[PDB]
């Protein structure tokens, strides 16, 4: 039953506009307190890590064992599959379901 | 969590680390030998390096180069954590330093070619290294190099104080002028290593903290004479204070001196 929820599944945006990803850590005591954001660009096969800063922005959510990631000003090069990958405190791999982004524009 | 302690014979310790020690280990089906690593939980919280540990093995679990030590699963139990490693039978390049005091040229442009490849492939995945020193770097069966710490960064560009206390040493000057900095930290480390290969001992050595400090941020080094014109030229390439001015890691791959001693090629 423990189970990481991403949201949302699918994003279709216009370019400059924003996207936040939410990812909860349900049914479990283990805490989600230190998540890393990948992403695989549309038609590439090489998984990337996110880097934070500058237009990629996170939180962290103690009380409701969440994390999200929110990107501002939207290009068309971010279009590709986004996910939420880490080890909670239990040290259990944990993972969402993936959010695919299409950014036109 | 699948694994388990029953899936492996253990043998001798390899070492002992900070937080427990690392044993050699076999699969029991497979009779594949590795490296079983050990890790007190309570002895990583009160160093209060278990967040970050976590944060670091989450992203290494993704890193597959021939030279990056390959990192095959985890499990834990109440109080330990347990990583089960590639194993590195020739040990450390630091106790190969010790060793041989210094390294000749072929073997010196090898390992940076080594270091550079692996680096590579890192930063097509957006995935770039803290301080490089010779302690974190293990060979392999054919003494091959591999970054071995799982020291992986997280946030590009930054300026976040870096704990400057510890060693110095390896530190780039932007890292310790608390300006921001990203993936150029990671040519400042190769130039480090290229010297230390190569003179044995790090370039920027003093015998404060605060004369190693100033060294570092005024680039103040001198090679010995036996230093050649070529490790000299890329060495100086290497050790700029502005990380923009440091070469890519194509051109390190692509340097004459490199080119001309490697006894290992790019990718
Ligand atoms: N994968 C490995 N293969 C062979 N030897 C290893 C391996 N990992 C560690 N060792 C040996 O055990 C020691 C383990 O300490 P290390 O991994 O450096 O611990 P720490 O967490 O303190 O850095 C190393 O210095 C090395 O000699």
């Amino acid at each position: 039953m423990a189970r990481v929820d991403q949201t949302p599944r699918i994003a279709t945006k216009e370019t400059g506009e924003s996207l936040t990803i939410n990812c909860v850590l349900r049914d479990t005591a283990c805490a989600l307190d230190s998540t890393n954001w990948y992403r695989t660009k549309l038609g590439s096969t090489k998984e990337q890590t996110i880097s934070i800063g500058g237009r990629y922005s996170e939180t962290v959510d103690e009380g409701s064992n969440s994390a999200s990631l929110t990107i501002r000003d939207l290009r068309v090069e971010d279009s590709g599959t986004y996910k939420c990958k880490a080890i909670d405190s239990c040290w259990l791999s944990r993972e969402g379901a993936g959010t695919v982004l299409t950014v036109k524009g | 969590r699948q694994w388990a302690l029953e899936d492996f014979e253990i043998g001798r310790p390899l070492g002992k680390g900070k937080f427990g020690n690392v044993y050699l280990a076999r699969e029991k089906q497979s009779k594949f030998i590795l490296a079983l690593k050990v890790l007190f939980k309570a002895q990583l919280e009160k160093a209060g390096v278990e967040h970050q540990l976590r944060r670091e093995v989450e992203i290494q679990s993704h890193l597959r180069h021939p030279n990056i030590l390959r990192l095959y699963g985890y499990f834990h139990d109440a109080t330990r954590v347990y990583l089960i490693l590639e194993y590195a039978p020739l040990g450390t390049v630091y106790r190969e330093l010790q060793k041989l005091s210094k390294f000749d040229e072929q073997r010196t442009a090898t390992y940076i070619t080594e270091l550079a490849n692996a680096l590579s492939y890192c930063h097509s995945k957006r995935v770039i290294h803290r301080d490089i020193k010779p302690e974190n770097l293990l060979l392999g069966s054919a003494g091959e190099l591999k970054i071995a710490d799982f020291g992986w960064s997280v946030h590009a560009p930054s300026s976040r104080r870096t704990t400057l206390a510890g060693t110095l040493d390896y530190l780039p000057p932007e890292m310790i002028e608390g300006r921001m900095h990203d993936e150029k930290v990671d040519l400042w480390s190769l130039g480090v290593l290229c010297y230390e290969f190569l003179v044995g001992k790090p370039p920027f050595e003093a015998n404060t903290y605060q004369e190693t400090y100033k060294r570092i941020s005024r680039v103040e080094f001198t090679f010995p004479d036996f230093v050649t014109e070529g490790a000299r030229d890329l060495i100086s390439r290497l050790l700029k204070h502005n990380p923009s001015q440091r070469p890519m890691l194509r051109e390190v791959l692509e340097h004459p001196w490199i080119t001309a001693n490697s006894s290992k090629p790019s990718n």
